[PDB]
């Protein structure tokens, strides 16, 4: 199998989707956990309030 | 280690962040001050009222 080059320009490419990837589900699980600590904060609030 | 940086931008934001959550900070410490007053008010209308009787 020749060409070389298109194959690590492959692997550069899955290197860059795969820090891609993990930044997504970085702020996914960023925007899950701020939503639950609202959603807590908020109940208590309220609670404490009335 | 310039403005430009991911680290310069990542601690404004950091205290960009912390400031508004100061703020929320003060809205709850505001909140609670309000309602241990109310709470502290009627302990000491039982305590009257437990006292008359």
């Amino acid at each position: 199998t020749e060409n070389p080059l298109q194959k690590i320009d492959a692997a550069l490419a899955q290197v860059d989707t795969l820090r891609s990837d993990l930044g997504a589900v970085q702020n996914r699980f960023n925007s899950a956990i701020t939503n639950l600590g609202n959603t807590v904060n908020n109940l208590t609030s309220a609670r404490s309030r009335i | 280690l310039a403005d430009d940086g991911i680290i310069d931008n990542a601690q404004d934001n950091v205290n960009a962040t912390l400031k508004s959550l100061t703020k929320q900070y003060l809205s709850v410490s505001n909140s609670i001050d309000e309602t241990v007053a109310r709470y502290k008010a009627q302990f000491t209308q039982l305590d009257t009222m437990m006292s008359k009787l």
